[PDB]
Order: C-alpha cells, then structure tokens, then sequence
C-alpha cells in the first residue's frame, strides 16, 4: 500500500499537481525493518515516521 | 558495483531475503565501507549469530 501511495503521489506531481505523504509502519518497529523500508520507499515527496 | 560500497547495503538486502537474516552491531553508528572487510570464507551458518 505504502509503494502505491507513492506512486500515486509521483503520478500527481508530475502532472503538475505537487502532493506529499507520510508513512508509518505497524507496531514498535526495529532498526532493521526501517531501514529495509527505508530503500524500499526511496523517492522524495514521502517521509517515513 | 554500487550501493555495496557500504556495509549497510548488505544488511538491508540480506533482510529482502526469504531466509537469510542479517541485524546491524548494537554498538553503534558504524557505516563502515565494505572495501575494509577482512580476508574470511566458510564461515559455517545457519543455526547461529
């Protein structure tokens, strides 16, 4: 879902109309599931919480 | 040949793997490249860290 959110707001700014999200994941989540998460969600125009 | 230029880049993609895990040092912000491993082959794996 979070991949999708992301390319429907990379879908939208370049076509002009800018659009941002913010994304968290589940519940108490480690280092390595942010990271992984992290590389996984790389493009700008998205924050990870 | 890319990203494996630094030690996280194995990590996280270790963590992509169906059954292979991997988990960063818990002693710090480390960020070593992998250019400055050290010379070791057949480390025997499965059932340990």
């Amino acid at each position: 879902v979070h991949a999708e959110v992301a390319s429907f707001v990379k879908e939208r700014s370049d076509a002009g109309e800018p659009m941002r999200a913010i994304v968290g994941g589940g519940f108490n989540e480690s280092k390595e599931q942010l990271f992984g998460r992290q590389a996984s969600l790389s493009n700008p125009r998205v924050s990870l919480v | 040949g890319g990203a494996y230029d630094y030690t996280n880049a194995i990590i996280t993609d270790i963590n992509q793997l169906p059954d292979f895990e991997a988990k960063l040092s818990p002693f710090g912000d480390k960020n070593l490249e992998s250019s400055k491993l050290d010379k070791i082959e057949n480390a025997n794996i499965k059932d340990k860290a």
